[PDB]
């Protein structure tokens, strides 16, 4: 029942400013502190600052001049603002709920994270091409199909198979950077009885540039 | 502040094994050390705080110990869902974190299920062609892929990606996409994906010719 | 920054009790480092052989529950707080030659982020001095002061001299007398109440001699 | 001869060294007298030591005969 949700802009350019939102459920911000952490690319986590239960703030001294932290208790929301960005700031950003003994605090619950990427490049939509087999030998208990999500920026991309009806029969592969632009594959293995008869459809979404695709698999 | 080093940095172990991770501080930590687990795509989960207090809703197999400058996390019998990255962190003098221990599970040998896909007709309209080969569910992670066009191997335009171990069965999967121009694509006829792995003496071979 | 100082004190003292000894487990002993600073002889009564001295009763110990992380409070590493708000060992001066226990002024303590307390409260003490009759062309007398905890015993609180002698670094000297010699010795004392229970004292003396 | 001693804490039963035949118990009130009772000192002696008007001292020449008053002699 204790939950945290971070929302941010996928892409931010250098010199622009980042603003994040943490939305909270299962408690009130008036009786718990909330910290922002981040983990940059190829680095360990660092604590950025705290929104204290009592309304005030404290910052990591190295980031103090770039940051501000705030909250709207009526919305159950904490906010981070950060300016004078640079490519170093690319990473994943977390909001946490902090636990306390006397004056000592520690990080107890995290949100899932939001990926933030700082780059001059503009957001680019993926092309979602179908992957279907040319051969069909038997009417057996497994057949694999896929979607190729090619030519997007920034990360991330989300992929599901016939909405939530997929389970641990699916593989989604890590994206690779070629010419400053990401490409990725997903696959799902279903029975040979099911596939030709039913309609398989992968559901690709790239929030970064407002695309929500559906490619029906062709046999 | 206090600096933290974790070991072993990468750890292999079979299910049911007893594993211990170690966290060594550059100065005295005085028991204000926590341990959290992080699986991919999921929110990090606190397991232990104050050296040895078990966070509520955490299984009994996890336990902590230590004092002064040297701390350990133990998983008494390793499960498959324990596949994660483990981080220690320190909360008396700033907040510093360990580099993190990745846990990979020992497993029996599995052969890849291999399948090849021709470039889509929608794609070909753009003036590009991507040929993709998928090797699903294998162990170990000792797999060479080789693309051949009319019997001779191609190496330019190949991009590989391997997944992390699965939570359930502890296998890997791979996908190599060979990307070309439409010009270079239909300038050849035979397209073959050649997969080498220790579960077969000769390579597992999948190919499409032309249209079938 | 005072915003940070204000918050620190409130969080230090919201759940604090000054009645209980600041140890994690109750079998542990609080270690208290003690030093006597002699500041000035202010009165000398040669009839009744009494000397009144201005001293400072330096005390050092760790209060477990008063630690903080300087990062949480804008880098604050130490604060001044009133001695009335905290646990104290209730350390007292005695063989006070009119009135039993010397009254010690409750000045502020210096609290550091590690829980370390330093407290140097001032006091006025009347020693009853004994005349030394070893060889007196020039006269000598030997004045003594006992230090000990009022209530706690050696197993609850251990007291330790910070050095063999009283601290004379701030001692303003007399025009008539000179401190020839001084020492501090620790003693385990046994009482009729308690056969198995140690009490502890530290006795500082000084021998004063008349200038020609 | 074996005398109890308040040199140590708790009270050790040290063998009294040669050239010194006796054991003793010496008691007096200090400032804590009303709560802790009388101060207790135990040791060896060449001869039975001085009894100041406030002080109080008892002696003996048998073994372990100068205990803490709340414990058994002999
Ligand atoms: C002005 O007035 C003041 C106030 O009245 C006078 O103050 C007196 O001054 C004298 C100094 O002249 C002090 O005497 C010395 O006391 C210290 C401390 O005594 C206490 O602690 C002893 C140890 O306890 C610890 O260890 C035991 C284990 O052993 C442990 O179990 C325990 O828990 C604790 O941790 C106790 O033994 C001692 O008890 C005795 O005294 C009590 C009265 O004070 C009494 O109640 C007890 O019944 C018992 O009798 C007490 O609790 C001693 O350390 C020191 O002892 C040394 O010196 C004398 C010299 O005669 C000798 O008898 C001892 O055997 C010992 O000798 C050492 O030094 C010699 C150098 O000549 C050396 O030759 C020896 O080999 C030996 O060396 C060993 O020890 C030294 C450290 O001393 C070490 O460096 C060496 O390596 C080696 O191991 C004295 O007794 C009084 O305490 C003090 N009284 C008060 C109330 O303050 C002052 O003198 C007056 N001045 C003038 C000018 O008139």
């Amino acid at each position: 029942e204790v939950q945290l949700q971070e929302s941010g802009p996928g892409l931010v350019q250098p010199s622009e400013t980042l603003s994040l939102t943490c939305t909270v459920s299962g408690f009130s911000l008036t009786s718990y502190s909330v910290s922002w952490l981040r983990q940059p690319s190829g680095k360990g986590p660092e604590w950025m600052g705290r929104m204290w239960d009592d309304g005030g703030t404290v910052y990591n001294s190295g980031l103090k001049s770039r940051l501000s932290i705030s909250r709207d208790t009526s919305k159950n929301q904490v906010f981070l603002k950060m300016n004078s960005l640079q490519t170093d700031d690319t990473g994943t950003y977390y909001c946490t709920r902090d636990e306390r003994i006397r004056a000592i605090n520690w990080f107890a619950y995290w949100g899932q994270g939001t990926l933030v990427t700082v780059s001059s490049a503009e957001t680019t939509a993926p092309s979602v091409y179908p992957l279907a087999p040319g051969t069909a030998l038997k009417s057996n208990s497994m057949v694999t199909l896929g979607c190729l999500v090619k030519g997007y920026f920034p990360e991330p991309v989300t992929v599901t198979w016939n909405s939530g009806a997929l389970s641990s029969g699916v593989h989604t592969f890590p994206a690779v950077l070629q010419s400053g632009l990401y490409t990725l594959t997903s696959s799902v293995t279903v029975p040979s009885s099911t596939w030709p008869s039913q309609t398989v459809t992968c559901n690709v979404a790239h929030p970064g540039q407002q695309h929500q695709r559906w490619t029906r698999k062709l046999c | 502040d206090i600096v933290i080093t974790q070991s072993p940095s990468l750890l292999s172990a079979s299910v049911g094994d007893r594993v211990t991770l170690t966290c060594k501080g550059s100065q005295n930590i005085d028991n204000y050390l926590a341990w959290y687990q992080q699986k991919l795509g999921e929110a990090p989960k606190l397991l232990i705080y104050k050296t040895n207090s078990l966070q509520t809703g955490i299984p009994s197999r996890f336990s902590g110990s230590g004092s002064g400058t040297d701390y350990t996390l133990t998983i008494s019998s390793l499960h498959s869902e324990d596949l994660a990255t483990y981080y220690c962190y320190q909360y008396i003098n700033g907040y510093t974190f360990g580099t993190g221990t990745k846990l990979e599970l020992k497993r029996a040998d599995a052969a890849p299920t291999v399948s090849i896909f021709p470039p889509s007709t929608e794609q070909l309209a753009t003036g590009g062609a991507s040929v993709v080969c998928l090797m699903n569910n294998f162990y170990p992670r000792d797999i060479s892929v080789k693309w051949k066009i009319d019997g001779t191997e191609r190496r330019d335009g190949v991009l590989d990606s391997v997944t992390d171990q699965d939570s359930k069965d502890s296998t890997y999967s791979m996908s190599s996409t060979l990307s070309l121009t439409k010009a270079d694509y239909e300038s050849h006829n035979l397209y073959t994906c050649e997969v080498v792995h220790k579960t077969s003496s000769s390579p597992v071979v999948k190919s499409f010719n032309r249209n079938e | 920054k005072s915003e940070h100082e204000t918050r620190l004190e409130a969080k230090l003292f919201k759940d604090y009790s000054s009645v209980v000894r600041p140890v994690e487990d109750h079998r542990q002993v609080v270690e208290v480092t003690v030093g006597l600073q002699l500041i000035q002889l202010i009165n000398v009564d040669e009839v009744n052989q009494i000397v009144t001295t201005n001293v400072r009763l330096k005390q050092q110990w760790v209060d477990y529950n008063l630690k903080w992380n300087p990062d949480d409070y804008g880098g604050v590493k130490k604060i001044h707080i009133p001695s009335e708000k905290i646990w104290r060992p209730d350390l007292v001066l005695y063989n006070n030659a009119d009135g039993d226990f010397a009254i010690v002024k409750f000045t502020k303590v210096l609290l550091q982020y590690t829980g370390h307390i330093t407290w140097t409260p001032p006091a006025i003490f009347k020693s009853y001095c004994e005349i030394i009759v070893t060889h007196f062309p020039f006269d000598e007398q030997n004045c003594s002061m006992k230090l000990g905890t009022r209530t706690y015993d050696g197993s609850a609180v251990a007291i330790n001299p910070e050095s063999d002698q009283p601290d004379l670094s701030n001692f303003m000297e007399s025009g008539e007398w000179v401190i020839k010699e001084s020492r501090g010795w620790k003693h385990s004392v046994t009482y009729s109440c308690c056969p198995d229970t140690p009490y502890l004292d530290i006795t500082y003396h000084f021998v004063m001699q008349r200038l020609p | 001869i074996v005398c109890h001693t308040t040199a140590t804490s708790p009270i050790s039963a040290v063998t009294c060294p040669p050239g010194e035949n006796l054991c003793y118990r010496k008691m007096w009130c200090d400032v804590f007298c009303s709560s802790r009772g009388k101060v207790v000192e135990l040791g060896c002696a060449a001869t039975c030591p001085s009894k100041k008007p406030y002080e109080e001292v008892t002696c003996c020449s048998t073994d372990k005969c100068n205990p803490h008053p709340k414990q058994r002699p002999g």
